[PDB]
């Protein structure tokens, strides 16, 4: 379904195709924080 | 340099003498720009000026008015402009014969004249350069030196200045340049120069292409320029057919078929590398454009409006001519190569990969027989071609059709991974990695999973070229096995795991491969550590003792780095040890989050000690503190209320982190730690919260932080209000006014990035208010009397949410947060909010549409809000 990115032809060859892990950690921590906040908010119902 | 000096260069050229004479240049001549062009403008017109001296003059002239940074020489342009009472008008008399003189190269004099002319054109007070150049394109003598130097100067001018400037005489320049584009000139180099100049003039010629009268002749001339004997004008002509394609796709239907089709196919069929490479580039660009057009058409269909750019499907129209010649190109693999030069076969591979995505499922019939037949050829060239091509077509067609091929080709690939050649094994590893990464259902079958795992673990000890793929082949496979768990009834964890029996051996082999003496090749060590993190992340309920052993080993490795962290000799030491420490901290976090609650107690002390000792680092640097802050942000959550003992020593380092606004990366991590993560201390942070609130207010005052810090601060305010609950007095008046003032900020619709940024600010303030109200009310059934201090503010909150509801560029989440903020006001008071709401029914739109929202959070919050409201209005 398309997706990905149109990288220049130089780096498009034999690529690993993995996003940097450091930026993924921040998004994961944000999702964890949101889930924990929702789970704590559920305690009043 | 000077007229006196340049004649000395003609007699005795040198290297040190020229540098010695150049010392006075920047002292006097650069400052004394007036009456300095005059001496340089009386030498290189003379045929007696030798090449070696004229080049040594042109180089220094070009250095004087060209630079890597434009503005520092735009100052020189301004200084030159004030002298135009003589400037450029005296050198008019010089350039007319400086061209095309002495040795048969432009001698960089044309590059100097390009400086003057690109300096003039921003002011456009002296257009007379245009006739000065175009006069000698149709001149009776037309000596090749003059014509070629003139067209080279025209190219320089077209490629140097901002494209918008040259539109004043575009039509004349276009009419002139095509005159030199004809083969009728006996000189070959003039054709080269004319073709080069046209390439750079395409930037601003838009007004000419947009009407057919000239464009038909232009396309005829350009296409006929491809049927030429010289290699340089062939490659340049094809290089001008490309980047014409990308710029003017819309008009191509009259030219592509009759003219471009045959020449581009013959180009791809060319034996010499250059022409085939240019043809590959052309047909890659056309399918890139068709992919973008398909994306736009899909967007238009989603919106329901007809597309504004109908596609012609050039790439999809012709496949039977493309695939066979493409595959045959892969057979011409260089036996020995550095794997860095852009060989034609690599371009063919990437072109076929793009073709797979653009053509989708129609590529399979044309490429399948080659893959099936040449896979077992005794010639290693054809085996490499068959394996390399098969891995390129994985994207595109749906997995349903591609499944049987993978199923019946898997046995071949495993035995293909061992081969006397090396490139065959490399491409087999690449193919199997992409197969397991893109088609999990094909690699999850147990018919060959055990041989596959055995071959992978045996190959993990091979060269880095294949090891770097075996890592990231283990990943996206462990995750698929975790997702495909045989039973996942409870949300906690899968009870069993397809890799369970081999899991401990996999972990041991990964640990052994991590510390290989060749881990830096192809970033093998980082890939291995990432694969290990993904392995630990998706661990089963079973195999926990393997995680325990991994914890012990990784803790041994974590403290081991602390010695070389000090024993630094070079910047590369810092680079490597920073990367190693970051990976170690990430793996320690990921492995701590998995172990049992009881097991973390015996390790928490050493973990915290090592973390605090590492936190000193370089006395402060964004590359180190972030990892420690994330690690603590995980330890405090996993450990729970026992963190009280460690807090006393840690809090001054947290007070260092909070004030690090010069590096926003540390700031957001520290704020997140201060938030719900440190909130686990419950009603014990009260002694510590005062300086925390002070520092947060200071971070709210200083307007130097990144734009994303503010929502986190508001969320921390809300979490603190929830945590403390009944002792926010003497603090609420300090933050309520700040958030009130902040919330009224506005930004227009010129960029949707600002739209969703404002949306985040809105929701962060909304949830801060929800947290404040919940904390003030408390968990008691009765309402605490201290909540009366927020009563006079409620109508502003309702007006704020109504102002949110006035705009319609919503997204998910804000509606749920609004429902949450409205669903507790009724519980707080229950007698007045029932008559503030009904005066402005706009929130009923949010409530009623929330019942049908596309996310669970919004649906649940809107249902709860509607039930809360309806059960209070009935009492009337």
């Amino acid at each position: 379904m398309a997706e990905s990115l149109r990288s220049p032809r130089r780096s498009l060859y034999k690529l690993v195709g993995s996003p940097p892990w450091k930026e993924a950690f921040r998004q994961r921590c944000l999702e964890r924080m949101r889930n924990s906040r929702d789970r704590l908010l559920n305690r009043y119902r | 340099m000077e007229l006196i000096t340049i004649l000395e260069k003609t007699v005795s050229p040198d290297r040190l003498e020229l540098e010695a004479a150049q010392k006075f240049l920047e002292r006097a001549a650069v400052e004394n720009l007036p009456t300095f062009l005059v001496e340089l403008s009386r030498v290189l017109a003379n045929p007696g000026n030798s090449q070696v001296a004229r080049v040594a003059a042109g180089l220094q002239i070009k250095n004087s008015l060209t630079s890597k940074d434009p503005d520092i020489k735009a100052q020189y342009q301004q200084r030159w402009l004030a002298i135009d009472a003589n400037a450029r008008r005296e050198v008019k008399n010089y350039v007319l014969q400086t061209l095309g003189t002495e040795t048969y190269r432009p001698s960089s004099a044309s590059q100097c004249v390009a400086g003057i002319a690109c300096a003039e054109i921003p002011v456009n007070q002296w257009p007379e350069l245009i006739p000065q150049l175009v006069a000698n394109v149709t001149n009776p003598n037309s000596t090749e030196h003059m014509k070629e130097s003139t067209l080279e100067a025209i190219g320089y001018i077209c490629q140097d200045i901002d494209p918008e400037q040259l539109q004043d005489k575009s039509n004349e320049i276009l009419t002139a340049i095509i005159q030199g584009m004809r083969k009728e000139e006996p000189s070959n180099n003039v054709k080269l120069a004319a073709t080069n100049a046209l390439l750079n003039s395409l930037e601003f010629t838009k007004a000419n292409f947009d009407k057919e009268s000239e464009r038909h002749f232009i396309m005829q001339v350009v296409c006929e320029a491809t049927q030429c004997p010289d290699t340089r004008v062939r490659v340049a002509a094809l290089q001008n057919l490309v980047k014409i394609m990308s710029l003017y796709y819309q008009y191509m239907e009259t030219y592509m078929g009759p003219a471009l089709f045959a020449i581009t196919i013959e180009a791809m069929k060319s034996d010499i590398d250059e022409v085939a490479l240019q043809g590959i580039e052309f047909w890659s660009n056309v399918c890139d454009e068709e992919m973008d057009l398909a994306i736009e058409a899909s967007e238009a269909a989603e919106q329901g409006r007809p597309p504004e750019h109908t596609s012609k499907f050039y790439a999809k129209g012709a496949l039977q001519y493309l695939v066979p010649i493409l595959t045959q190109t892969l057979t011409k693999q260089d036996e020995n190569d550095d794997d860095d030069d852009w060989n034609p076969c690599k371009a063919a591979g990437v072109c076929l990969m793009l073709l797979a995505t653009c053509c989708e499922d129609d590529i399979v019939p044309h490429v399948l027989p080659f893959i099936k037949e040449h896979i077992k050829n005794p010639d290693w060239r054809y085996r490499d071609a068959a394996v390399m091509a098969f891995g390129c077509i994985l994207e595109g067609p749906e997995p349903s059709q591609l499944k049987p091929l993978v199923i019946q080709a898997m046995p071949t690939l495993i035995e293909l991974m061992k081969d006397p050649s090396v490139v065959v094994r490399d491409t087999a590893a690449w193919t199997v990695g992409r197969i397991c990464e893109l088609l999990p259902e094909a690699a999850i079958n147990d018919v060959y999973l055990a041989p596959l795992l055995q071959c992978l673990i045996e190959g993990l000890s091979a060269e880095p070229r294949v090891a770097s793929n075996v890592c990231w082949a283990f990943s996206s496979l462990a995750e698929a096995a975790y997702e495909a768990a045989d039973v996942a009834d409870d949300q906690e964890e899968p009870a069993t795991y397809c890799l369970s029996s081999s899991f401990e051996l996999i972990v041991q082999k990964l640990l052994e491969t991590t510390d290989r003496p060749d881990g830096h090749q192809n970033n093998l060590r980082s890939s291995a550590y990432e694969s290990l993190m993904e392995i630990v992340k998706n661990s089963a309920k079973d195999c926990y003792p393997a995680v325990q052993k991994t914890t012990l080993v990784i803790m041994e490795r974590l403290q081991q780095v602390l010695q070389m962290e000090s024993h630094i000799q070079s910047t590369s030491d810092r680079i490597q040890f920073n990367d190693l420490q970051s990976l170690l901290c990430a793996t320690l976090q990921n492995v701590l989050r998995k172990v049992q609650h009881q097991d973390a107690l015996q390790i928490s002390d050493v973990v915290m000690a090592s973390l605090l000792r590492m936190f000193q680092s370089t006395a402060g640097s964004g590359g180190v503190q972030e990892d420690a802050l994330m690690a603590v942000s995980t330890l405090v959550e996993v450990l729970g209320g026992e963190f009280l003992k460690y807090m006393e020593a840690f809090k001054p380092f947290l007070g260092i982190g909070l004030k690090n606004y010069a590096e926003y990366q540390v700031c957001l991590a520290a704020v997140g730690l201060v938030g719900d993560l440190c909130r686990a201390l419950q009603s014990n942070i009260i002694p510590f919260c005062d300086e925390v609130m002070q520092l947060l207010l200071e971070n709210l005052g200083n307007e130097n932080v990144h734009r994303s810090v503010k929502p986190q601060i508001l969320s921390v305010f809300g979490d603190i209000a929830l945590a403390i609950g009944g002792e926010f007095k003497k603090y609420l008046e300090v933050v309520l006014n700040t958030l009130q003032q902040a919330s009224q900020a506005q930004v227009d619709k010129s960029d949707y990035d600002m739209v969703d940024y404002l949306n985040e600010l809105r929701e962060s303030c909304l949830e801060a208010y929800t947290g404040i109200v919940q904390g003030l009310k408390g968990d008691q059934e009765n309402v605490h009397p201290d909540v009366m201090l927020v009563q006079p503010r409620v109508e502003f909150i309702l007006s704020f949410i109504d102002h949110i509801a006035g705009d319609e560029d919503h997204t998910d989440g804000v509606v749920a947060c609004a429902a949450g903020l409205i669903g507790d006001l009724c519980t707080a008071f229950g007698k007045d909010v029932l008559k503030l709401v009904e005066a402005r029914p706009m929130i009923h739109e949010l409530l009623t549409e929330g019942r049908r929202s596309k996310t669970n959070k919004a649906k649940t919050l809107a249902t709860w809000a509607t039930k809360e409201l309806r059960k209070l209005k009935n009492q009337a």
